[PDB]
């Protein structure tokens, strides 16, 4: 029942529900101990993630992490986010 | 050596020229006529397709003479299946002799419909044809293809003797897997040449399954092409 | 509308920018590695995050469009590979969401198909269709695409692409290539196995078989490797052509397609225009860059797959090991 | 408005970890964010491998 | 006798004589291997009709003029080709004239101008004319079938004419 609670401070919003969902829908390839809870929260976004064995663990931490990243560079790139 | 290549052209040249036309396409050549006497028609494999040498002689001399033997094994094993003449594999000719009573199993079934209502006697020919295909998987010679149209019936027109003939698509290492495949591909004739012959195709099933202590791997392989589609 | 083919599955990736009827932009850095060694979900994932807003500029650059005049993100839903999707999907996920685009998967097969319809148009005709992982003879019936032909195994793709690993050949451009372009100069073909089992073929028998030649091929030195490339391009292209036009004549066709992971060769299209001769039948030409998985096919599939109205569960979506043809619900065609 | 975290496994005790950002108005925060990235990688390896 | 016209490389014309009061071992048969008599002497009493020495010419006929045959000439081949047994040594013997009958059927292949006198052969043999009915007389089908060893579930649906047939198609391939 390990938990990981983590708060991003993004600048509005925008990048709360993004970051909230462009994550979300993907059945990781493994969650088969792993629960991946996305709760936006104004402009901050939490997420916790819940496992059992700390491998696979911190494989989606910082697989996620750098999916993040890659929101980070397209948002550098192509953002920031956008009114919509 | 073409010496008596040319000779076998000039034999092909004047046994073929002047003969009507029965059927020619695709894997297969039928003609009809005499013999010494008796009748007769011709089934043709052949080399006459252009994708290599030096295979295609081999191609088509293992195909004819895979049918000369699937044949001989049907109709010596107790199967009802045609008499054979000669097998002469220098242009894989193939001289059968018809048997009398020209009626498929499909005229069969489209035939006796208009005296039968919820079919009773039909059914009951479907639990004859599966005792006569578990007769043929005894040692199971695979048809191949098993079909509606691929079912003699010889006289009387009431004992149901009938008979099992083209076994060109052959093979004799039945595997349940393959044989669930061809009961597939049965299934499959039966909707599409008869509509709706459920009460019909289920006597069938009952009465072959039962008549045969090997149908369960083979149905069960078939449901496993039924998930995945083979 | 434009459509952003976020396509890299195994040993690739690649941006399809397709709009107005034209691929505009199919760039890649085809991630060529050392001698056959290559099939990977990680550093696959690695090279492609690192190249990734690279290719996504050049495509952007080369097209000249903005993220507001690309109308689609199509990511490969499948059969791909799983960390080399899910990685191709963040961004796909996340433009969707930033530049106000909806995510859509689309299935990796019938993009090969669909471009395949772009080079034949024909009249529904069958098709042989092979690449790193399929092997299947496919019609159009009953309102779905049919399994004709389906191995268990392996693939004429995936088989002639191993075949040229295993002979450390130049993987550049593609191995598929240089297995045809080292043929010619062989003779004294073999009799490698020929399993053509009714409709359904099982290329397994095919590989192994000419894997256990190259021992005897150098304990000996009685016979060449360009034999193997002229043996297999004959034997391989005859099963393929004879059970196409087999299983063309049953269902009244008499048209041939051959696209995918093995399409870059020749002598295939010369097998197959013979037996076509013979049989009364015409062929379909053939090429190497296509058929080979850039991010174009995707894009073009996701057109179809688009255009119509399936959009994916923004609530779940992305990852697979195997998504059929026949597990579809192909409605853009009656 | 800092890169924010924390792990509680059945330790029943709080590991939090937070990094500061690059504070916007000479530039985007999307650098120190970066920064804050590697930071978080850095840590999350260094506490859960050995 | 009755001459007819062969098919299936037709240029022969085959014949058949059928005589008996016969009694001897090693002269008839010399005179056969000689080529002192230029027909092929076979046993009555193994043979159902006149049709499979038919089919047997007609094979005879066939791989003699491509001379790719086993043999190498007409007259032995038709002996060889009647009994589908692989070991030619007992398809050559006992198929052939033995010294258990007292009746002989004649089979004689004419190409061309090669024509051999019957009165000449009758001279060389001894023995009466007798009429081509008497084969069922002599016919003793406890030994006939011996050969075939054939299943009477097939003869349910059928003669044993074709029964007999559909076996001497296949012993060339195997």
């Amino acid at each position: 029942p390990h938990i990981f609670t983590l708060s991003v401070p993004f600048p509005t919003p925008l990048e709360a529900e993004i970051a909230h969902g462009s994550l979300a829908p993907d059945a990781e390839p493994h969650q088969r101990v792993v629960g991946k809870d996305l709760t936006v929260s104004g402009r901050i976004l939490v997420v916790r993630w819940k496992a059992e064995d700390c491998r696979l663990l911190r494989i989606s931490v910082i697989n996620f992490l750098d999916q993040l990243s890659l929101v980070v560079r397209t948002m550098q790139r192509f953002g920031p986010p956008v009114s919509r | 050596e073409a010496e008596a290549l040319a000779a076998a052209r000039e034999r092909s040249s004047r046994f073929l020229s002047g003969l009507e036309l029965v059927k020619q396409g695709a894997e297969a050549r039928v003609f009809r006529g005499r013999f010494q006497g008796r009748a007769a028609v011709i089934k043709h494999r052949f080399p006459k397709g252009y994708r290599h040498p030096a295979l295609e002689a081999r191609l088509g001399r293992r195909r004819t003479v895979q049918e000369a033997r699937a044949l001989l094994r049907c109709r010596r094993a107790g199967i009802s299946a045609p008499v054979v003449f000669f097998v002469d594999y220098a242009s894989n000719c193939l001289y059968m002799e018809e048997i009398e009573g020209s009626v498929t199993v499909r005229d069969y079934i489209q035939s006796t419909m208009e005296t039968e209502k919820t079919p009773q006697g039909l059914s009951n020919l479907a639990k004859t044809i599966g005792q006569v295909l578990a007769r043929m998987h005894d040692e199971d010679l695979i048809h191949g293809d098993l079909t509606t149209s691929n079912m003699l019936l010889k006289p009387p027109l009431e004992q149901l003797n009938i008979v099992l003939i083209d076994f060109g698509l052959s093979f004799i290492s039945a595997l349940p897997e393959d044989k669930g495949v061809d009961l597939y591909v049965l299934e499959k004739a039966f909707l599409s040449t008869h509509p709706n012959t459920e009460t019909v195709f289920e006597a069938f099933l009952k009465s072959y399954s039962t008549s045969s202590k090997k149908a369960r791997p083979v149905l069960k392989k078939l449901d496993e092409v039924r998930l995945r589609g083979r | 509308p434009a459509v952003l083919g976020f396509e890299g599955s195994a040993n690739k990736i690649g941006v399809g920018v397709v709009r107005d009827g034209k691929v505009l932009a199919n760039p890649r850095r085809t991630y060529v590695t050392p001698p056959g060694t290559g099939f990977l979900p990680g550093d696959t994932a690695r090279h492609h995050r690192a190249v990734i807003l690279d290719l996504l500029q050049e495509a952007l650059t080369e097209s000249g469009l903005t993220s507001q005049d690309i109308d689609c993100i199509a990511y490969t839903k499948g059969p791909g590979m799983g960390a080399p999707l899910v990685s191709v999907a963040v961004v796909a996920r996340t433009v969707a969401q930033l530049w106000n685009k909806p995510l859509v998967g689309v299935n990796h097969c019938i993009g090969h198909i669909e471009m395949g319809r772009l080079i034949t148009g024909a009249t529904s005709p069958t098709v042989l269709y092979v690449s790193g992982g399929n092997t299947q003879v496919i019609a159009y019936s009953e309102h779905r695409y049919r399994i004709f032909g389906e191995t268990i195994d392996i693939a004429v793709g995936n088989c002639l692409d191993r075949f040229a690993r295993v002979l450390k050949i130049s993987n550049d451009p593609s191995p598929g290539y240089n297995i045809e372009q080292m043929a010619k100069r062989g003779k004294k073909l073999v009799e490698l196995p020929y399993t053509v089992k009714g409709m359904d073929v099982s290329f397994s028998g095919i590989l192994s078989f000419i894997e256990d030649v190259a021992h005897r091929m150098l304990a000996t030195g009685e016979c060449t490797p360009e034999d193997l490339c002229f043996s297999l391009q004959e034997t391989v292209f005859a099963m393929l052509v004879e059970i196409t036009e087999r299983a063309m004549a049953h269902c009244g066709s008499q048209e041939a397609l051959i696209v995918g992971g093995v399409g870059c060769n020749v002598r295939l299209q010369e097998m197959m225009a013979t037996m076509c001769q013979e049989r009364g039948a015409r062929l379909f030409a053939t090429d190497e860059r296509f058929c080979i998985d850039n991010g174009a096919m995707i894009a073009q599939a996701g057109w179809e797959m688009f255009r119509a109205g399936h959009r994916t569960p923004l609530s779940d979506s992305g990852v697979t090991q195997r998504y059929r043809t026949d597990e579809v619900e192909v409605t853009w065609r009656d | 408005m800092e890169l924010l975290g924390e792990y509680v496994g059945q330790e029943g005790k709080p590991q939090k970890l937070r990094v500061s950002c690059e504070a916007p108005g000479d530039g985007d925060p999307f650098q120190g964010l970066l920064s804050g990235v590697a930071q978080m990688k850095d840590m999350v390896t260094e506490l859960f491998d050995p | 006798q009755l001459t007819h016209q062969l098919d299936l490389f037709p240029e022969c014309r085959v014949t058949l004589l059928l005589f008996k009061d016969v009694k001897n071992a090693g002269d008839l048969r010399r005179k056969a291997m000689e080529g002192t008599i230029d027909g092929s002497l076979i046993n009555p009493t193994v043979i159902v009709d006149p049709f499979q020495i038919l089919v047997a010419a007609n094979k005879a006929v066939h791989l003699y003029k491509l001379g790719k045959m086993k043999t190498r000439t007409l007259s032995t081949e038709i002996i060889f080709n009647l009994s589908p047994n692989n070991n030619i040594s007992e398809a050559l013997k006992k198929f052939g004239i033995s010294a258990n009958d007292t009746s002989i059927l004649i089979v004689y292949i004419e190409e061309g101008e090669k024509q051999i006198n019957q009165e000449y052969l009758i001279s060389q043999v001894e023995g009466h004319q007798v009429s081509l009915k008497n084969l069922p007389e002599i016919m003793n089908i406890t030994e006939v079938k011996k050969i075939y060893k054939l299943s009477s579930q097939e003869e349910s649906i059928g003669t044993l004419l074709d029964a007999i047939i559909c076996r001497m198609s296949t012993k060339d391939v195997l």
